[PDB]
DNA sequence: GATCTGCTTACCCAAGCGGCATGACCGTGAACCACCTCACCAACCCACGCGTTACTATGCCCAGTCGGCTCTATTCATCGAAGGGATCATGCTTGCACCCTAACCAAGATCGGAAGAGCGTCGTGTAACGT
DNA sequence: ACGTTACACGACGCTCTTCCGATCTTGGTTAGGGTGCAAGCATGATCCCTTCGATGAATAGAGCCGACTGGGCATAGTAACGCGTGGGTTGGTGAGGTGGTTCACGGTCATGCCGCTTGGGTAAGCAGATC
């Protein structure tokens, strides 16, 4: 019955991470989930315009992270590539 | 197909889901392939930007004595970082209000 | 003084027309318009790239020919054709 | 039918709307302008969201359309969607 | 005999509590019908889920919001406190607009 | 090698006006303006398609991107123009 | 027999195509699409070319080039609204003088 | 002496770069400042000379806009003399420095 | 076999900034803007050439082409025509 | 002209307290979509060749640049004035909550045809060489 | 002025698989006006300070020359980059079970927080001085 997808599922678990005694409210979890899909839309079509720019048909992690570096501005750059480094090197020892 | 089935968000340690991510990019109309790296590294940057902005909306959240994270923290997180607020220059909050600056010259003698 | 400017500006508007593909040597150009104003004083060669450049905008100097034989060539000018 | 609604916009909310923008003292003359600027600001807004509504074959604007109307003109809304 | 206050305290007054505030500043019903009423220009009969309408308040609001705060930095660079319509069309015309 | 709307441009200023010849440097801008104005107006049409859980991109959608980008008469003139380039296209 | 002339237009359709389908735009792309698009394109391109042209007859030359671009773009309401973040290479400015600097 | 009134050479001046659409700032020593400005970012990278000339007609762009804005910006400020404070307004109000 | 670049900002001659505020219409000029003007043209110089030069990088290349300058500056809301 | 008081009017907060009112969680369930399985080519990576180039370093020379003198047009810094605005008091006009909401429209499946994707052939431009 | 390694590029004809003009309910949303009620808004005094027009004074920017020198061209050398060409390793689907996920919802409760006093703490103007 019109079953639609969010963030609020995900959002949640890094907040209580971060904050263990600190609830959010749901008209807050809204602008979370926008602020998601935004950076997710921002980082995604520069990524795909990276791709293009070099006839590539693939979506590397290295699209990923010119991307992060073009978009994310300075400190939060390095940062986010450094998440990002990070979880990749995790994710392909771990299988 | 037999396995224990471990999702792609466990092996990396992320919460966000790299499943999820990937099927975004995948009908999103991106490219014609997707790495399988590049939902795994997206991923990451999505969840420690959320995880960033959210440590800053609750550090502004329990100085007004709060246990609720409303719109107008998530504004005062936002346009107190330097880098946050370069990085959502444009954007408007719903019900977020504005920071309370006044100028130099207004206030009295 | 201003004379070679005026005529070097007359030999290449009607002796050169822009045209973005062809490339010609850039030494031959100006032995032809030397040869040219050797018939009633001629530009120096460093002028006459000036001249050249403040005609035609869009002109490129590329340096072609195979290894160790690279000469220098207009880019973006031929021939009137007349 | 509705018409001469945009006296509705009163003084006292173009005051304390200046007000947080954090202005001391208003001239006489600036309502007028607010009003006007907030008219014209409105229409693109509301133009740009009627031609996304017309498109989906609908007869509502949804408050998605409005996101969409104002994400196009770079004013990103958080809050109704994204 | 009154308490009158000088010129300026309540002004500052509304300053520090409007900005302590997220509520929204114009009437909602006002509001609402002034964006119906520009709406029938474009298409008749046209409905409005009732969040659009909030939507468009809140867009409002935060863009006439920055355009006082540029116009108010146009008018104390000029030497003045009073915002004038002057101020105004400079900050719009900076912007770009 | 490279593919470019020289020729096509060339035919159109051709078409408006006979006499006057275009420089290389304008040939250029008007390549790069071709190629951004074609760029904006698909992205639109892709995100127009995509908003409504769509897959094609018809005639409408380039219609409505149009519409949203290209400002005042330009708009209504364009779409006039691709109106009745679509309905000379489909008689034959 | 060329898609292109079918339409009665003068840019290519069948480029357009291949550039929407290639783009990554959509997975589909309709037939009408490209045609309307070459449509768009070329009635754009007239408008600004016989802007240009109109501004370079007035300089009492024979060829546009970006100056007389960037003079026709700036003296037409929605043409400099639509390139309105666009800067135009060795395209100058258009020449207006505040009136408060003029002597009196 | 005949020499001119100041005020009108500055009018001239004007009139004469606004109609005139070639490049201001002297080639060489912008593309020695973009060869030094990106000597922090990558070491042994070059530059070729269509990026400079690309670099060097976006800068004269947007100093000029730049400057017209602070021109406006004085002129509202009941002057004729542009001041760093009204390019600080300028870039303020355009959203470039907060 | 390369030269270091120092001291080079001031290149940008106060007659450039002058005819530069020409350009834009600027009647007199304050003493005081060329050591200004040379820095906002430095910030927006770095800005547009780390985006060119992160575009290079990403290419694999290691010469700055037309279209990295290009694609950095529309980037920043800053399209140019005439260089592709 | 500014140093202190004779005190009389407008904003937070820890209480007590009510009372909603919003958020977390427990099962439902139930689509539902991520996941783990052999193959299989296009997509990508890598080695080698030269053409061409960006950056080096001479050569010329004049047009642009740097710097000091002179001067006056422009910007400050004060003075008055008066006329816009700010502030407060009364009297409401109209916005703000709840509903008899009836029409109406946004969705979830239906009839086929209409249409686009993906392969197989066939019509038009050219990287250089002679009279 | 005339032909080619026949490749790029596009168009035509033909399966195969998705995808829309019209309906058919179906019920969730919104605007057919109505009742009260009080709380911002309109209007009017009042006086207050600020902004705006002179008006000298400073001052520094604009012309104007006089030296002077480097940018803007053309040359070459060279280490290196980049495109072109030819071989040699890899993700989406031929998809297909398979089951953990997460999304909605009724509901229950925990507690978060929005409003009535109580009384404090802060600012802030209205009145006392003389070269």
């Amino acid at each position: 019955r019109s079953r639609k997808e969010s963030y609020s599922v995900y959002v949640y678990k890094v907040l209580k991470q971060v904050h263990p005694d600190t609830g959010i409210s749901s008209k807050a979890m809204g602008i979370m989930n926008s602020f998601v899909n935004d950076i997710f839309e921002r980082i995604a079509g520069e990524a795909s315009r990276l791709a293009h720019y070099n006839k590539r048909s693939t979506i590397t992690s290295r699209e990923i992270q010119t991307a992060v570096r073009l978009l994310l501005p300075g400190e939060l750059a390095k940062h986010a590539v450094s998440e990002g480094t990070k979880a990749v090197t995790k994710y392909t020892s771990a299988k | 197909a037999r396995a224990k089935a471990k999702t792609r968000s466990s092996r990396a340690g992320l919460q966000f889901p790299v499943g999820r991510v990937h099927r975004l990019l995948r009908k999103g109309n991106y490219s014609e392939r997707v790495g399988a790296g590049a939902p795994v590294y997206l991923a990451a940057v999505l969840e420690y930007l959320t995880a960033e902005i959210l440590e800053l909306a609750g550090n502004a959240a329990r100085d007004n004595k709060k246990t609720r994270i409303i719109p107008r923290h998530l504004q005062l997180a936002i346009r107190n970082d330097e880098e946050l607020n370069k990085l959502l220059g444009r954007v408007t909050i719903a019900q977020g209000g504005v920071l309370p600056n006044i100028q130099a010259v207004l206030l009295p003698k | 003084s201003n004379e070679e400017y005026m005529y070097a500006y007359r030999w290449i508007r009607n002796h050169l027309e822009e045209h973005t593909d062809t490339c010609l040597p850039k030494q031959s150009v100006y032995d032809a318009y030397r040869k040219y104003c050797e018939s009633l004083r001629p530009l120096s060669t460093a002028n006459f790239g000036k001249i050249i450049r403040e005609i035609f905008p869009d002109i490129k100097a590329r340096r072609l020919g195979g290894r160790g034989q690279s000469k220098y060539c207009y880019s973006g000018i031929r021939r009137k054709t007349l | 039918v509705l018409r001469d609604n945009i006296q509705g916009i009163t003084k006292p909310a173009i005051r304390r709307l200046a007000r947080r923008g954090g202005v001391k003292r208003i001239s006489g003359l600036i309502y007028e302008e607010t009003r006007g600027v907030l008219k014209v600001f409105l229409e693109n807004v509301i133009r740009d969201a009627v031609t996304y509504t017309e498109h989906a074959k609908r007869k509502t604007v949804t408050a998605m359309d409005v996101v969409y109307a104002l994400k196009r003109q770079g004013r990103t809304l958080y809050g109704f969607g994204g | 005999k009154p308490h009158r206050y000088r010129p300026g305290t309540v002004a500052l007054r509304e300053i520090r509590r409007y900005q302590k505030s997220t509520e929204l500043l114009i009437r909602k019903l006002p509001f609402q019908r002034l964006v119906r009423e520009i709406a029938q220009d474009f298409k008749t009969d046209l409905r409005f889920q009732s969040s659009a309408v909030m939507a468009l308040q809140e867009a409002s609001e935060a863009y006439l919001v920055g355009l006082f705060e540029d116009t108010n930095l146009a008018a104390i660079h000029a030497k003045r406190v009073t915002i004038m319509p002057k101020d105004i069309q400079l900050a719009r015309r900076i912007r770009g607009e």
